[PDB]
RNA sequence: ACUCUGGUUCCUCUGCAUUUAACCGUGAAAAUCUUUCGCCUUUUACUAAAGAUUUCCGUGCAAAGGAGCAUACAUUGAGUAAAUUUUUGGAGUCCCCUCGAAAGAGCGGGA
C-alpha cells in the first residue's frame, strides 16, 4: 500500500486515472449476507437512505437522504 | 391352511404375499403360455407364432447386459423445477386431447 | 442351557486341556480335565499328584469334588472363546 | 527461491468445502490442526500441514455456529451457536461431551478456562453471562446484565469473567464476589469480540465502532486501564459479530473486518504490519497458530485463508 | 377394492400413495389367485 | 492381459466369524476336542444346504437368499450353473454343543 | 460398583490384587465374575511376603476363598473422522481501494 | 436507557430474522403446488 | 425382591428366636457369645432370620491371658458369629 | 447418574448400487461403430448374427432438507437389582516341638 511517488497526469481526467478492471470500473466477486444486503435496499428504496455499502466507508455512513438517516 | 398350503407352489407371484410393486408395462400376461410347448393341436400358424414369440425372448436374455450404476436422470423433475412448468390433475382423455 | 456364569462357562472348555489344580488340603493336581461340572467337580485324567512336601505320583483317574478345589490354572488359549 | 517462514505446504493455502458464513476459527493449542464453523453449521476441521486435509467434520448443531474454542489441552472443542446452547466435542471421540441446554436465547460467544477445573464461559442475547462447570447441569453462575452480551472471556486466572454487549461497556464480574467489580467504558458503539493476551495482563475488544481498544486486566493498575486504540478496520452493514485475536507472543494484535482486508496491528507501535488481500467479503474471524508465524483468516465468503507472515 | 385404480394404496397393506410395496393376506392372495387362474400356468415345477 | 479366467468363488477378505481366528487355530492342538466328518447322501438330499445354516450361524455376515439357496460350499462356478455339488469342499468351523 | 448391573464391569480388565483366605496375594487381570463370586484372572501372578513371585497363566478362582480385592493397576492400552472439503494451495487477489 | 433500549429491540428483531428457523441453511428449496 | 424380606418376620412371634424379638421390644440387654471366643453385650435393636443384629452401647470382653474389652458406641454383627445368645444376669429390662 | 430422538405420508437434492456364475428390470426398446450373411443397377429406410460402446422407459438403498396430516416418551448407541452336604450366612478357636533378636512355617502334634 505504498503510495505511488510523483505526479500526475493533467490530461487523463480522474476517471480515467482510476483503478479499473472492464471499461468503466473495478468489477470483483462478493459474498454479502442476504438478509442484510435484501434489508439496505428496501431502506433506500422506501426510505430514500441505507448504510453505506463500500468496504472502507470512512466517515460517510450513510448514501442517499442522509438528513432522514441522522433523524 | 389348505389354502397357504396351496399358494407355496402357486406360480410368481401367488407364492409370495409381499412385494414391491411393478409397472403395469413390466407385467407380461400371456409370455408364460408361449415359454412352455405349444398345444399338440394348435394350427401351424399359432407353432410358429410361439417359436418366434421364444425366439425375441431367447435374444432378450442372451444379450442382457445389467443396467449400469449411474445417476437417475429426471427429467420431468427438471422441468417441474422450473417456472415454466405447472401441474395439475386431469382426466386422461382430456389430457390425450 | 440356561444362563451360567462365565467362569463356569470357560470351565466347561477348559475340558479336554491340560489343567492345574489345587485342594483345599494343599495338594496340587495336573492332569487333563476329561469332565467338568456346573459345581465344578472335576475328573482328571493321566493325572500327576504334587503332594506340598514336593513328591510326586502318577494317578491314572482323579475325580475332586467341587467344593474342595481352592483355583485352577486353566490353560492359556480359552482368552479368545 | 524466496525466503519460507513455515511447514506450510504453500507461503498461501486456500481452504474449500464450507457451505455458508465462516463466522468462527480457531488453531488446536497443540498446534496439529485447526476448527471453523458457521451459518452452515458443520464445524470442520483442518491439519495445518501438508495437503491441510478436512481430516474430520462434526454435525450437530442446529443452528449457526458463533463461536468456537479450544479448551487449553486441546483435548476438547468447545462450541456455542443459535441454538440457544454450548457443547464441548472430544476430540479423540468426535463426539458431544456436554451440552450446557440452559441458556434462553443465542449464544454469541464462549471461553474455556484457561487452567484448573474446565468452566466455560458464555454470553448470550438473553443478557446473561453463564459459567457453566463440566461436571454439574446447572451453571455455576448466573450474572445477569440488562442488555444483551455478545462477546466474553475469563481473565488468566479464571476467576473474573469479561463480558461486553449492546451497553458498549464491557463488564468484569468477580467470581468470588458475584459483583461488577469494575467496568471498562470507552467504546462507542456495540462490542463484537473480546480475547486475552497469552500473559493475560491485557485484553482488546473489538466493537463496530471500527476500533479495538486494548485494556489493562491486571489486578493492581496505577491508574487508567485503557492501554491503546487500534484503527484502520471496517464493519459494515451486515453486523456481524467481528472476532479478535492475539499473537502468541503479544507483539501482534488481529480482528476481524468487513473491507475484505486481514488486519494485523503490532502491539506496541499500534501500526498495521500487514492488512492482506484475498477475501471477498467479511473477514469475521481470525487467528494465529500457537507455535509457528502462521495466519488463519475466516470470511464471510466461505473460504479460510492460511497463510505465513514475517512476525520479526 | 379389486377394481379401484390403485387398489388398497391408503391402507395398510402398501406402502402409501407412492405405491411401492405392498403386503397382503392369504385370504387375499388365495382370491387373487383364483381370479388369475385362466392366466396361470399349471405347472408346480420347472422340471418340465 | 487381463483374462478374467475366474472358474470358482474366490473371497477377497476373511470373513467376519462368531469365534476369533485364533481360538480355531489354537484348538488345532487338542485332538480331544475336533472332529473330522464326511457328509453324505444321495443327490439333492440337502447336504450343502445343511451347511449353508451351519455357515450363516459361525459367520454373521453371511448372506443366505430368501429364495435360493447360498450353496457356500458349492464354489465352483460349474457347481453354481448345475446345481449340483460335483467336488468335496472342507469347511473348518467352531461350534458349540 | 461391581455386580451392580448397570455397572457389572466396574473392576473388569483391571490389573487386581486378590487375597485368598490361606493368606496368598494373585495378581492378574480380573476379567470374568460369578454370582458365586468365581473369579477368572488373566496373566495372573502370585505373590509373598519375604517378595517371591511366581507365575501361574489363566487363574480361575473359586468364589468361597477370596477374602477382599483391589485395584492393582490400569487395564491395558492403545475430531473422529468423515471431511468434504479440500486445501489447495492459492494466493490473494489484490481489490480495489478508495 | 431509551437509546440503549430502543437498540436492544433492534438487535433483537435483526438477529431473529436473520438467523430465522426459515432460513437455516438448507431451507428454501419450495415445493411445487 | 422385597416381597420376601418383608414376609420373613412371622415366625419370630414364638420360634427360638423369641429371645431376640424380647430383647429388642422390651429391651433387654443380651450377652452375645460369638466366634473369636468374644462376648459381646448390647441391646438388639432389629435381627433377622438368619440372626444378623444391629447393637446400641456394646460392652465387648474377652481375655487375651489378661482381661481385655473395648467400647463400641454401635454395631453391626453378622449372624453367621453367633454362637449362643443369652439375657443377660447382669442387666435387666429397661 | 449421560447425550439421544416425536410418529407417519409425500416432494426434491446428493451419493452409492463392477470381485457380476447369475440378478440393480422374474420385464425388455432404439441408435452408433467394426465385421460377416441377404436384398440391390446408388444412398436412405433394411435382413440377421457376432463384438464394442451409447441413449431412452424403469429399479434399490443411504443420507439431508422441506411440505402435509393427525400427536406421544418411553426407547436406541453407552450401562442395574436364595440360613440345611458343591461356593453368599462359619469346622470355628485355643495349646506344645522346630528355625530365629524380629515373625511365621512343617499333610508336625494335642483339646
Ligand atoms: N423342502 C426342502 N428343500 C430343500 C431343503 N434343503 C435343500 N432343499 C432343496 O433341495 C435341493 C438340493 O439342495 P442341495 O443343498 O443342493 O443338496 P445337495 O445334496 O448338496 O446336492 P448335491 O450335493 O449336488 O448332491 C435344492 O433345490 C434345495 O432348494 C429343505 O430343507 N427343505
Ligand atoms: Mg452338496
Ligand atoms: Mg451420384
Amino acid at each position: 500500500f505504498k503510495p505511488e511517488s510523483g505526479p500526475v497526469n493533467h490530461f487523463k481526467s480522474e476517471q480515467q486515472r482510476s483503478q479499473k478492471n472492464t471499461l468503466t470500473g473495478f468489477v470483483e466477486p462478493a459474498h454479502l449476507n442476504e438478509f442484510h444486503f435484501n434489508r439496505q435496499i428496501r431502506s433506500f428504496d422506501t426510505l430514500g437512505y441505507a448504510q453505506n455499502p463500500t468496504a472502507e466507508s470512512g466517515t460517510t455512513h450513510f448514501v442517499g437522504d442522509v438528513k432522514k438517516a441522522e433523524a | 391352511t389348505a389354502n397357504g398350503l396351496a399358494l407355496l407352489w402357486a406360480p410368481r407371484p401367488f407364492n409370495l404375499r409381499s412385494g414391491r410393486t411393478r409397472r403395469a408395462v413390466d407385467v407380461p400376461l400371456v409370455k408364460s403360455w408361449y415359454r412352455e410347448h405349444c398345444p399338440a393341436g394348435m394350427p401351424v400358424k399359432v407353432r410358429v407364432s410361439y417359436q418366434k414369440l421364444l425366439k425375441v425372448f431367447v435374444l432378450n436374455a442372451l444379450k442382457h447386459r445389467p443396467p449400469k450404476p449411474q445417476k437417475r436422470r429426471y427429467l420431468f423433475r427438471s422441468f417441474k423445477a422450473t417456472k415454466f412448468f405447472q401441474t395439475t390433475t386431469l382426466d386422461w382423455v382430456e389430457a390425450g386431447l | 442351557m440356561t444362563s451360567v456364569g462365565v467362569p463356569i462357562k470357560i470351565l466347561h472348555e477348559a475340558e479336554g486341556h491340560m489343567v492345574t489344580l489345587e485342594t483345599v488340603t494343599g495338594e496340587v493336581y495336573r492332569g487333563k480335565l476329561s469332565e467338568a461340572e456346573d459345581n465344578m467337580n472335576c475328573q482328571l485324567a493321566e493325572t500327576v499328584v504334587t503332594f506340598r512336601d514336593g513328591r510326586s505320583h502318577q494317578l491314572d483317574n482323579v475325580f475332586i469334588r467341587g467344593n474342595k478345589i481352592r483355583f485352577m490354572i486353566l490353560p492359556d488359549m480359552l482368552k479368545n472363546a | 527461491t524466496a525466503q519460507r517462514f513455515s511447514n506450510l505446504m504453500a507461503p498461501t493455502m486456500v481452504l474449500l468445502g464450507h457451505e455458508g458464513e465462516i463466522y468462527t476459527g480457531a488453531f488446536s493449542p497443540d498446534g496439529t490442526c485447526l476448527a471453523t464453523s458457521g451459518y452452515d453449521q458443520k464445524i470442520f476441521f483442518w491439519n495445518v500441514y501438508g495437503e491441510c486435509e478436512n481430516f474430520s467434520t462434526i454435525k450437530g448443531h442446529s443452528g449457526a455456529v458463533m463461536d468456537l474454542k479450544f479448551t487449553t489441552d486441546s483435548s476438547s472443542l468447545v462450541s456455542c451457536g443459535t441454538d440457544k446452547s454450548v457443547r464441548v466435542w472430544d476430540m479423540e471421540t468426535g463426539t458431544c461431551a456436554r451440552r450446557f441446554r440452559t441458556h434462553t436465547d443465542f449464544v454469541n460467544a464462549v471461553h474455556p478456562s484457561r487452567r484448573g477445573v474446565t468452566l466455560v464461559a458464555s454470553a448470550s442475547d438473553d443478557g446473561t453471562c453463564r459459567v457453566h462447570d463440566m461436571r454439574t447441569k446447572e451453571p455455576v453462575k448466573t450474572y445477569t446484565n440488562r442488555y444483551q452480551q455478545t462477546a466474553v472471556t475469563f481473565n488468566d486466572s479464571s476467576d473474573q469473567v469479561i463480558s461486553g454487549g449492546i451497553d458498549n461497556v464491557l463488564k468484569v464480574w468477580d467470581m468470588r464476589r458475584d459483583e461488577i467489580t469494575y467496568t471498562l467504558t470507552g467504546h462507542r458503539d456495540t462490542i463484537t469480540g473480546i480475547s486475552l493476551s497469552p500473559s493475560g495482563k491485557f485484553i482488546i475488544s473489538n466493537s463496530m465502532d471500527c476500533t479495538v481498544r486494548q485494556w489493562d486486566i491486571r489486578p493492581f493498575v496505577p491508574g487508567q486501564r485503557s492501554v491503546g486504540v487500534f484503527a484502520g478496520h471496517n464493519h459494515n452493514f451486515e453486523k456481524n459479530l467481528l472476532k479478535c485475536s492475539w499473537s502468541p507472543c503479544e507483539r501482534f494484535i488481529t480482528a476481524g473486518s468487513s473491507d475484505r482486508f486481514l488486519y494485523v496491528w503490532e502491539t506496541l507501535s499500534k501500526k498495521i504490519v500487514y492488512k492482506l488481500p484475498g477475501h471477498m467479503g467479511s473477514v469475521n474471524c481470525t487467528d494465529f497458530h500457537p507455535k509457528e508465524p502462521i495466519m488463519l483468516s475466516c470470511g464471510s465468503d466461505k473460504r479460510v485463508f492460511l497463510g505465513e507472515i514475517d512476525m520479526s | 377394492w379389486f377394481y379401484d385404480h390403485k387398489p388398497l394404496a391408503t391402507t395398510r397393506f402398501v406402502n402409501g400413495p407412492t405405491y411401492r410395496k405392498w403386503a397382503f393376506s392369504i385370504p387375499q392372495m388365495s382370491t387373487l389367485y383364483r381370479l388369475a387362474n385362466q392366466l396361470l400356468t399349471d405347472l408346480v415345477d420347472d422340471n418340465y | 492381459p487381463v483374462s478374467k479366467k475366474k472358474f470358482q468363488a474366490a473371497e477377497r477378505f476373511l470373513p467376519e466369524t462368531v469365534y476369533k481366528k485364533e481360538y480355531l487355530a489354537d484348538l488345532m492342538d487338542c485332538p480331544h476336542i475336533m472332529r473330522n466328518v464326511a457328509i453324505a447322501g444321495h443327490l439333492h438330499h440337502g447336504k450343502t444346504t445343511f451347511l449353508d445354516c451351519l455357515m450363516e450361524q459361525t459367520h454373521p455376515e453371511f448372506y443366505r437368499a430368501e429364495d435360493a439357496d447360498a450353496r457356500f460350499t458349492d464354489i465352483l462356478f460349474i457347481e453354481k450353473q448345475r446345481g449340483c455339488s460335483i467336488k468335496s469342499q472342507p469347511v473348518s468351523i467352531v461350534a458349540q454343543d | 460398583t461391581i455386580s451392580k448391573n448397570n455397572k457389572m464391569m466396574a473392576h473388569l480388565n483391571y490389573r487386581m490384587k486378590i487375597i485368598l483366605q490361606d493368606g496368598r496375594t494373585f495378581i492378574g487381570f480380573f476379567k470374568a465374575f460369578d454370582k458365586h463370586m468365581n473369579i477368572l484372572l488373566a496373566e495372573c501372578e502370585e505373590h509373598r511376603q519375604i517378595e517371591e513371585k511366581r507365575i501361574l497363566g489363566l487363574v480361575l478362582v473359586r468364589g468361597e476363598h477370596i477374602v477382599s480385592m483391589t485395584v492393582d493397576g490400569p487395564p491395558p492400552r492403545d475430531g473422529g473422522a468423515g471431511g468434504v472439503g479440500q486445501a489447495k494451495p492459492g494466493g490473494r487477489g489484490m481489490p480495489a481501494m478508495p | 436507557d431509551s437509546i440503549l433500549e430502543e437498540k436492544s429491540r433492534k438487535w433483537k428483531q435483526l438477529q431473529g430474522k436473520r438467523y430465522s428457523e426459515k432460513k437455516k441453511f438448507g431451507m428454501s428449496d419450495t415445493q411445487k403446488e | 425382591a422385597e416381597e420376601l424380606a418383608a414376609k420373613e418376620d412371622e415366625e419370630f412371634n414364638v420360634g427360638p428366636l423369641s429371645i431376640l424379638t424380647n430383647s429388642v421390644k422390651n429391651n433387654h440387654q443380651v450377652l452375645i457369645n460369638c466366634r473369636n471366643n468374644k462376648k459381646l453385650l448390647g441391646r438388639v435393636k432389629a435381627f433377622d432370620r438368619h440372626c444378623n443384629m444391629v447393637l446400641e452401647n456394646v460392652k465387648e470382653m474377652w481375655t487375651e491371658s489378661v482381661a481385655k474389652d473395648r467400647f463400641i458406641s454401635k454395631m453391626f454383627l453378622r449372624g453367621d458369629s453367633v454362637i449362643l445368645v443369652v439375657k443377660n444376669p447382669l442387666a435387666q429390662a429397661e
